[PDB]
């Protein structure tokens, strides 16, 4: 057999989201609506091709986005998304209904000072449509080819040829 | 294959000979029977939960059920023989010899 | 009033898994590489 | 881990009670002072059996709270019901088979 | 109509347990075809999303599949808030 | 028992084939034989006797440790290859587990022990049920994974059982325990075909609950289960007699009766695979059957046996039991060799 | 730290059996018009030590028993399982969270019977493996009631998980939707641990000793609390505030408190039943209802869009 | 280590085994399987089947194994036999345990072993999944399932109950 290709460490090298998980629970909502398009590339890529070692570009521009969508929430609305998601933490099931009063300040913050709208109920879950430039793959299973079916028995059904032929049976 | 599969069917095998070599008891052969399915319960588990393969994950139960109503058919049957005779003893069970 | 909170649970549970699919795709790609890194560590001990 | 500890904790320590139980100091010096049929009904064993057949079928209603999740509703419910009454005409048979006296 | 009314009334002196039981488990199989909620159940269960929803490559030719999660195509929730 | 509770457990049991022949997954096979083995056990135990309970019980063992055997054959199966399809299976000790485990539930030798004992110690119709009903299901299973079984078990199997078949039943008196060698006998051929032509398997299972079926119905028709007793016939029945007579010659495959066509089928599928040795040796050891057919002739019909003063009594009155479907059955049992080429109807 | 936590569950467990006893006695007493213990201790507060103690330094008279190691058996699967069964209690938070925590309480539970039929064993006599058998028939009886009538409830709640019985509650107790499953329900527990008026075993033995006797009767005890926690979190659910979890534990205590003395009070009040009738009372009335409720639960919410969440 | 905890369990697994198949009184008998029936609940707890771990305690050691003991008090042994005191038992239970110790260490000693077939030795860790993020349990999924799915299962399976019940009442009237 081959040699598993694999790409070099340095070509796996990028900058890590390195917040914790109620902080991204807190920013979830608005972290969907604002960086859909290159998620969405990413997972139509990881999807289509069945293989991560195709897609890493496509995961790269994923982290460069979440950080830039991270350093407009540092830059303007800083304080209230510490007290939301520092109260989604306390919770040892992070239970959004546990913090509406905060949940308010912080989406009140980043609708005045950056325009987003927290998506309804149901809109996250939609199925959306990707333009890409990536060409569609042809064989992702690397299938061979499959094999010839065996020949079609056909033509026109007649009596058998003197019967069951069966020893002395002339029927 | 996997280390623990060498010791589920090694259970197996103690049962099944355990079954085919009787004592007195028809209890305790009945037992034996019944680490047979405990054995296969485990090694259709295991096997079901490490392919996940998702649908397949009821046939245990259903081996399960299946098995313990076999076993209550057995238990039965070894009533009414102890009704008989007083004990549960195979010896006593020769009557169609002739 | 089982009904009215059920439903009410309901549109809970679905703000909760709406939040898990926005952040799929973030950590897939992390999943992606942290796999890749792994298998090419082991690929390093390997050749020694 | 944490489950395997408090198990290994809890009958220890009803080990060592029930050790403790049986030793203690008693002041003394002088010496301290089969496989049958039990007479016992067969209406008995029918207890025990039908609890057994009974319990196969509640384990197969176990998995009711996470059935009501399909979207496939028409066909969950139906087949619940369906379980259920099998299980009441179980209950039915013995009942009017005379199963579940006690007299005689 | 009399006789049956006849019957039930000896059965509801005489074994009343048996009587409610037999009636909580007609309800249980009659009331699901009559109730108009029960078609609601069916819409919820769909719209819990247990697995990533999977975007659709873009041909050109799917107006009725939204580019964004916030566009207005695709399935709507606003009949299950008021709900 | 009760005669609708008779009606639905004999349901239960048909119920249960019929799950095993329609089935395309291994679990539902396996959930076919435990519904039959679970509503066969109280017909063999509705008369209530110490045989009874002793025929029921080895009856439990050997087919509830045959159905262990099966679902272990199953899941060594589901590891190798991941799926139930009922088909070949894909690992040659899962091969040897369900082929062992059949012949357990056919009552083949070496695992024939248990059908001459459990079917003296049940009721004639108990026993008809036994040897002709409850064949079809493991024989609807050999059908299908005969691909995969290994063709040197199979044959030892079948000429053990022909062997034991034969021999068994030269030494025996009673009508329950000399149907029963005789199907031991009978599986032998059934088997020995089957690697070679499996539509031969299924015209001889036919024809041979056809048969059996027709001696156990004339066994009821007279409440006989021994060989004296049924040597009374000439003096009550003469018809009777003479139906056993012809029965009895078609079983032991003469010629130019029904019970002929399976074994004439089977050598001819043999001879066409070059196996020439093993037919030869199956015809010439099928002579044993025969010779304890030809004894029960011998002592029912071809000879008048001494009778009783009571049987002036027996004159008096008429047979009342239902003998269901024995003119069609007889007639099928003797008649049938001249329309021998419809066995393609079951292909 | 985790091993501090085990200690601080099992000790009050065993401290609160202890001094049930006293209140019990003190309970009926004054149900009687008279006072119980008020002599050891004031109060009679000091009682249950002097028992313990008493019962402990006892001469352990154990007749030559039929299996040495059944005997000693008994006594340690009873006492530690019924420890067991408080591991998964949300109080509002469990020592163990178990995502199947009902179920791992209802597995644990059917294994008790084991102490019953093992201590019938090494009696080494009939008598006494008579009346194991009979309690033991009373209790797998009463097992198929407690798990369907479980499984009804859960229908609303939505999973296997105890602490999602507290969010099913946060509006309303489960006792309105449920009460005639709650009758069912504390009736069943009764007869499930043996408690008058289905105390046969005493009763008919009418008609063990020093630590040992101690040892399955603190672990009576503790099942006989332990149920009737379970009790009040199936049907009397308290709410729970996270930063305040102690308001949980006060409230959820006081009727957990209450549930207990409310099975001395039945005691104190009727007669016992015969054995032919409590299994009467099982079969052919808690079953039929049991099965019908069972149907009208699982159709319920489906029929009028209340199906929980898994989650 | 605590990564051998599958194969330590399966080596107790086989003791209880040995333990109940040397058949010593079936009252001895009867708890050997139920230490079995326990280890083996905690090998498929392992294997990440809770429900179906729990259904082994619930159902085949909470119901079919007390049925078990409560039929043996009844009509087989009421007073238990000395443990190993019959020759024959006591041979196959040593037997058993030295083919199983030989089995353990060997496999220990060089990491795999051919006990007829060829195991591997290197603990059962490494054929586990290594990518589970879901909002769920797949187990609880497929068995969930048996109402969407399986009606033709249901059908079966609950006639064969009740045709149980009926079929035990015939045999023990009598
Ligand atoms: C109403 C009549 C209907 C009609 O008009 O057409 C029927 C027919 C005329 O139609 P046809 O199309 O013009 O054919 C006439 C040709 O001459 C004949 O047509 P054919 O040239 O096609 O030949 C007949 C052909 C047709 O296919 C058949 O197989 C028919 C089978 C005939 C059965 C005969 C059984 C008796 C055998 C002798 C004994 O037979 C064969 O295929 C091969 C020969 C079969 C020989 C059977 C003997 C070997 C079987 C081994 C067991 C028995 C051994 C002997 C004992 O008239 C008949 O002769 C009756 C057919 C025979 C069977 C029905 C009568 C029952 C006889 C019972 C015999 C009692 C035995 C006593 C001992
Ligand atoms: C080509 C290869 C070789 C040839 C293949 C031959 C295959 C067999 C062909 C079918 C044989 C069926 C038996 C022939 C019918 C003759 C029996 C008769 O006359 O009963 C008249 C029958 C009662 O007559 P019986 O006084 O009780 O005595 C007649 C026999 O003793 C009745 O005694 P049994 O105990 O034998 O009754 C058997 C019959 C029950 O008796 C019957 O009712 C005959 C029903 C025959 C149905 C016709 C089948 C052909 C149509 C295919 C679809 O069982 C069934 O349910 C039919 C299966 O009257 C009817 O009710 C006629 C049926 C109404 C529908
Ligand atoms: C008694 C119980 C045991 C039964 C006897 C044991 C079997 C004896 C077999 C003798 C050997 C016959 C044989 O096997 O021949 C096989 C051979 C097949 O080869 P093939 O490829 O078809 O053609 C080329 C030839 N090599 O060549 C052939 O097929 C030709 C053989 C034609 C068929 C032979 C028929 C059986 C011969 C044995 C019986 C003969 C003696 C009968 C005596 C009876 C007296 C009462
Ligand atoms: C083709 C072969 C057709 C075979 C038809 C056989 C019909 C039975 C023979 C008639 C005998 C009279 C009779 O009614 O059958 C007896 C038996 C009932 O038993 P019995 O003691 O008579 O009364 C029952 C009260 N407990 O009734 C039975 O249980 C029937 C037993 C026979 C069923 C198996 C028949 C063989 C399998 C046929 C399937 C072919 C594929
Ligand atoms: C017919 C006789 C039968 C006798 C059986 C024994 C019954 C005993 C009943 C015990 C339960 C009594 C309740 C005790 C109340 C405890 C004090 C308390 O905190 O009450 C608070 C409660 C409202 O608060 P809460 O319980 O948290 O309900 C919110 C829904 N989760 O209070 C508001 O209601
Ligand atoms: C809220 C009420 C409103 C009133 C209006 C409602 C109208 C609709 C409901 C009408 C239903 C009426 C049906 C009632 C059937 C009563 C049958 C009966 O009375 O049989 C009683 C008797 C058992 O009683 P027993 O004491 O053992 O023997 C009699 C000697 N004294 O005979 C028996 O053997 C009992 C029958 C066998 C046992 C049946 C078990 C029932 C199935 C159990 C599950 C319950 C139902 C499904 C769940
Ligand atoms: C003759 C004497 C008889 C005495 C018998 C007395 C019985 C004593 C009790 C036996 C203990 C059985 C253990 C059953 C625990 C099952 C509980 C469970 O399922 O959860 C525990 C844990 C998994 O936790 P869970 O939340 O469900 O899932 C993982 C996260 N979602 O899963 C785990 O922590 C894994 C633990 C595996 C080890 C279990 C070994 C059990 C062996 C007992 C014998
Ligand atoms: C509305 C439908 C709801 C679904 C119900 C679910 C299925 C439950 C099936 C239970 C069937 C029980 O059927 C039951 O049979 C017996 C027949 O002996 C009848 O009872 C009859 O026998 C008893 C003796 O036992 C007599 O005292 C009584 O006078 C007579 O009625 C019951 O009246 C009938 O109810
Ligand atoms: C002994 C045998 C016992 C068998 C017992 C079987 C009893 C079955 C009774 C309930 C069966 C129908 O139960 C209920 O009926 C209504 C019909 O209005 C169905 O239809 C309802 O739900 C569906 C969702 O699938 C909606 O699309 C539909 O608009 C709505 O009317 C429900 O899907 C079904 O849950
Ligand atoms: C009667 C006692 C019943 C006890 C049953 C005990 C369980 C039996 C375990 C069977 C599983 C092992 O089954 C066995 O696996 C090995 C590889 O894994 C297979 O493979 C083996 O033989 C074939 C030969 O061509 C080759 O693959 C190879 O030489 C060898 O590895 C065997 O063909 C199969 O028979
Ligand atoms: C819970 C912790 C309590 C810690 C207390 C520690 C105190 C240790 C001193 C124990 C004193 C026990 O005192 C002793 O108990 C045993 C109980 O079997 C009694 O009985 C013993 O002596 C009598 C004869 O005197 C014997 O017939 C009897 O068989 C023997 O058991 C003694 O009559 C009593 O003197
Ligand atoms: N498996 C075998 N050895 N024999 C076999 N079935 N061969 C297939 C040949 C065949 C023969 C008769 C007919 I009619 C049809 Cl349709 C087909
Ligand atoms: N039934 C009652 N309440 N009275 C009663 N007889 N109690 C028993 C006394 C007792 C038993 C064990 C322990 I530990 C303790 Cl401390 C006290």
């Amino acid at each position: 057999p081959g040699i598993v290709e694999l790409p070099s460490l340095e070509d796996l090298k990028v900058q890590e989201v390195k917040v914790s998980s109620s902080v991204l629970k807190a920013a979830a909502h608005h972290y969907g609506a604002q960086c859909d398009k290159p998620n969405k590339e990413f997972m139509l890529c990881r999807w289509e091709e069945k293989d991560p070692r195709r897609c890493l570009e496509e995961g790269k521009l994923v982290n460069q986005c979440a950080l830039e969508f991270f350093r407009q929430i540092k830059r303007h609305c800083a304080e209230p998304f510490t007290e939301y998601w520092t109260c989604i933490d306390y919770s040892g099931l992070q239970l959004f209904r546990r913090c509406r009063k905060q949940q308010a300040q912080f989406d009140e913050c980043v609708l005045d000072k950056l325009g987003w709208v927290r998506p309804d109920l149901g809109d996250l879950s939609k199925v959306t449509k990707v333009k890409t430039d990536r060409p569609l793959p042809e064989n992702p299973y690397h299938s061979r080819a499959r094999p010839e079916p065996n020949p079609e028995v056909e033509g026109d059904l007649k009596p058998a040829r003197h019967g069951s032929r069966l020893f002395f049976w002339t029927m | 294959m996997s280390m623990v599969y060498m010791n589920i069917m090694m259970a197996f095998t103690v049962s099944l000979v355990g079954l085919l070599m009787y004592r007195s008891h028809l209890m305790s052969s009945l037992l034996c029977l019944e680490g047979m399915m405990l054995s296969l319960f485990v090694m259709a588990a295991l096997t079901i939960l490490n392919s996940h393969f998702t649908l397949a994950s009821m046939m245990p139960i259903i081996l399960l059920v299946f098995a313990a109503c076999e076993a209550a058919l057995g238990l039965s049957l070894l009533v009414m023989v102890s009704n008989t005779y007083g004990t549960d003893y195979v010896q006593n069970l020769n009557l169609l010899q002739c | 009033s089982m009904m009215k909170w059920n439903r009410e649970r309901r549109r809970l549970q679905i703000e909760d898994f709406e939040a898990r699919i926005a952040l799929m795709p973030l950590l897939q790609a992390e999943k992606d590489r942290r796999v890749l890194q792994m298998l090419r560590e082991n690929l390093e001990e390997e050749a020694t | 881990m944490n489950l395997m500890l408090a198990l290994l904790t809890n009958f220890t320590l009803a080990t060592l009670l029930v050790i403790i139980a049986f030793w203690l100091p008693q002041l003394n010096v002088y010496s301290e002072k089969g496989s049958a049929r039990l007479p016992f009904s067969m209406k008995f064993f029918l207890v025990a059996i039908t609890f057994l057949l009974f319990d196969l079928e509640i384990a197969l209603l176990l998995p009711l709270p996470w059935a009501s999740q399909t979207a496939n509703l028409n066909t969950m419910l139906t087949m619940a019901l369906f379980l259920i009454i099998l299980l009441a005409v179980s209950l039915a048979y013995e009942w009017t088979q005379k199963g579940l006296e006690w007299t005689e | 109509a009399e006789r049956v009314a006849a019957f039930l009334k000896n059965v509801w002196a005489k074994e009343p347990v048996l009587v409610a039981s037999f009636a909580i488990a007609g309800l249980a199989v009659i009331l699901p075809t009559l109730s108009p909620y029960t078609k609601y159940s069916l819409m919820i269960n769909r719209a819990t999303p247990y697995n990533y929803p999977v975007p659709l490559r873009d041909d050109g030719n799917m107006p009725d599949v939204p580019s964004h999660p916030q566009d207005p195509q695709g399935p709507s929730l606003e009949w299950l808030k008021r709900l | 028992m009760n005669p609708i509770i008779f009606i639905i457990i004999l349901l239960t049991i048909m119920l249960g084939t019929i799950i095993v022949m329609i089935s395309s997954h291994w679990l539902l096979v396996w959930i076919g034989f435990e519904m039959n083995m679970l509503a066969i056990i109280p017909i063999m135990m509705k008369n209530h006797n110490p045989r009874a309970t002793e025929a029921s019980t080895k009856y439990f063992l050997t087919q509830s440790t045959a159905s262990m055997l099966l679902m272990m054959a199953v899941i060594i199966n589901l590891m190798f290859s991941g799926q139930w399809t009922v088909m070949k299976l894909f690992n040659p000790m899962a091969s040897m587990l369900m082929t062992m485990a059949l012949a357990m539930k056919l009552g083949m030798a070496p695992f024939h022990f248990w059908v001459p004992e459990v079917t003296q110690g049940i009721p004639l119709s108990s026993g008809l049920i036994l040897l002709t009903w409850q064949k079809l299901a493991p024989m609807s299973v050999l059908y299908q994974i005969f691909p995969s079984i290994n063709l040197n078990l199979i044959l030892t199997l079948s000429v053990l059982s022909i062997l034991i078949g034969g021999w068994g039943g030269l030494n025996q008196t009673q009508l329950r325990k000399i149907m029963a060698y005789s199907s031991i006998a009978h599986m032998g051929w059934m088997t020995a075909v089957l690697p070679y032509n499996p539509t031969m398997t299924l015209l001889n299972l036919i024809i041979y609950i056809i048969m059996t079926s027709t001696m156990f119905t004339m066994f009821m028709a007279n409440s006989t289960t021994t060989t004296l007793s049924l040597s009374h016939t000439w003096n009550k029945t003469p018809i009777m007699t003479v139906l056993i007579l012809a029965t009895l010659l078609s079983m032991g495959g003469l010629p130019p009766l029904s019970g002929f066509m399976p074994k004439w089928m089977i050598i001819q599928e043999m001879t066409k695979n070059n196996s020439i040795i093993l037919p030869t040796f199956m015809a010439i050891t099928a002579l044993l059957n025969l010779y304890f057919y030809m004894r029960l002739t011998y002592s029912t019909t071809l000879t008048m046996f001494p009778s009783t003063n009571n049987m002036k009594m027996k004159w008096q009155f008429p047979l009342m039991k239902k003998m269901t479907f024995l003119p069609t059955m007889v007639v099928l049992s003797t008649m049938m060799l001249p329309l021998t080429p419809m066995l393609s109807v079951l292909e | 730290m985790f091993m501090i936590n085990i200690l601080m569950l099992i000790i009050p467990i065993l401290l609160a059996v202890a001094f049930l006893t006293l209140v019990e006695r003190k309970v009926l007493g004054y149900m009687q018009l008279r006072k119980g213990p008020n002599v050891v201790g004031p109060y009679g507060l000091l009682q249950p030590i002097a028992d313990a103690i008493k019962l402990f330094i006892k001469e352990p008279l154990r007749p030559a028993t039929s299996s040495a190691s059944m005997f000693i058996l008994a006594p340690i699967m009873a006492l530690g399982l019924a420890l067991t069964m408080w591991i998964p209690l949300p109080m509002p938070y469990p020592l163990i969270n178990m995502n199947l925590g009902v179920l791992f309480m209802l597995a644990m539970s059917s294994l008790a019977v084991y102490s019953i039929l093992w201590s019938g064993w090494a009696s080494n006599s009939k008598y006494a493996l008579i009346g194991a058998l009979r309690a033991v028939a009373q209790t797998i009886s009463y097992e198929v009631t407690l798990a369907i009538i479980l499984l009804s409830v859960l229908l609303m709640s939505g999973s296997f998980t105890l602490s999602t019985l507290i969010t099913t509650q946060e509006q309303m107790w489960l006792i309105l939707p449920a009460w005639p499953l709650a009758m069912m329900w504390f009736i069943s527990t009764l007869a499930e641990t043996n408690r008058a008026p289905f105390d046969l075993t005493e009763g008919e033995s009418e008609l063990y000793a020093a630590g040992p006797f101690a040892l399955f009767f603190m672990a009576e005890y503790a099942n006989i609390i332990m149920m009737n926690i379970f009790t009040a979190i199936l049907f009397l659910g308290t709410s729970h505030n996270p930063h305040m979890p102690e308001l949980y534990t006060i409230n959820f205590t006081i009727k957990s408190l209450l549930l207990t003395m409310s099975f001395l009070w039945i005691r104190a009040s009727y007669p016992r039943f015969r054995y032919d009738q409590l299994m009467h009372l099982l079969w052919k009335n808690f079953l039929p209802l049991t099965l019908a409720l069972c149907m009208w639960h699982v159709s319920l919410p489906i029929l009028t869009s209340g199906i929980p969440p898994q989650t | 280590m605590m990564l051998y905890i599958v194969f330590i369990l399966s080596v107790i697994f086989v003791m209880g085994f040995v333990g109940f198949s040397s058949k010593p009184s079936p009252i001895y008998g009867g708890l050997g399987l139920i230490v079995s029936g326990g280890v083996g609940c905690g090998i498929v707890l392992n294997f990440g089947g809770s429900f179906l771990g729990l259904m082994v305690f619930l159902i085949y050691l909470g119901g079919m194994m007390v049925v078990f003991g409560y039929t043996t008090a009844m009509a087989t042994e009421q007073y238990p036999e000395i443990w190993l005191s019959n020759k024959a038992v006591l041979g196959a239970f040593v037997t058993g345990l030295l083919m199983e110790f030989f089995m353990v260490y060997y496999v220990l000693k060089d990491k795999e072993v051919e006990v007829v077939f060829e195991f591997n030795g290197l603990g059962d860790w490494v054929i586990y999944d290594t990518g589970d993020s879901g909002f769920f349990s797949e187990e609880a999924m497929g068995i969930a399932a048996l109402y969407s799915y399986g009606t033709w299962l249901v059908i079966v399976t609950g006639w064969s109950l009740l045709i149980g019940v009926v079929v035990i009442m015939e045999i023990t009237r009598g």
